[PDB]
């Protein structure tokens, strides 16, 4: 496996909006880089 | 409830032209429009949030 | 030979300040001097040898 973390600096800056809402982690596998956070973590810095 | 429909007639265009070239011939890597998050990436960090 | 020499007095610099900056940060991957490879790799690209 090669997940490799999305990159903040550009997603700091984002190309368009999401639009519906919902858990996410209900269907994961849908993705490949997959995190959850609590309110804020060290690694994002 | 209605018959005739107004539509998009252009696709859109993605090209590497400008510095976004360059890193992916040296860096390796590519950002969709980096001509922009480059830019976005100064003035945020003077002016606010 | 000789017993005063003439020596250079500042050392050098290398700063990220720059297009260098944002691959930095997006790209994840900073070359010495890119405003310059950048530049050479356009006009290189398309005149000669």
């Amino acid at each position: 496996r090669d997940p490799p973390g999305y990159r903040y600096a550009a997603a700091m800056v984002p190309t368009g909006s999401i639009l519906s809402t919902i858990e996410v982690a209900s269907h994961r596998r849908l993705f490949d880089f997959f995190a959850r956070v609590r309110s804020d973590e060290n690694s994002l810095y | 409830e209605d018959t005739e429909a107004d539509v998009p007639v252009t696709y859109g265009e993605m090209v590497l032209n400008g510095a976004n070239l360059v890193t992916a011939l040296v860096m390796g890597k590519a950002v969709r429009s980096l001509d922009d998050v480059g830019r976005h990436l100064l003035e945020m960090q003077e002016e606010q949030l």
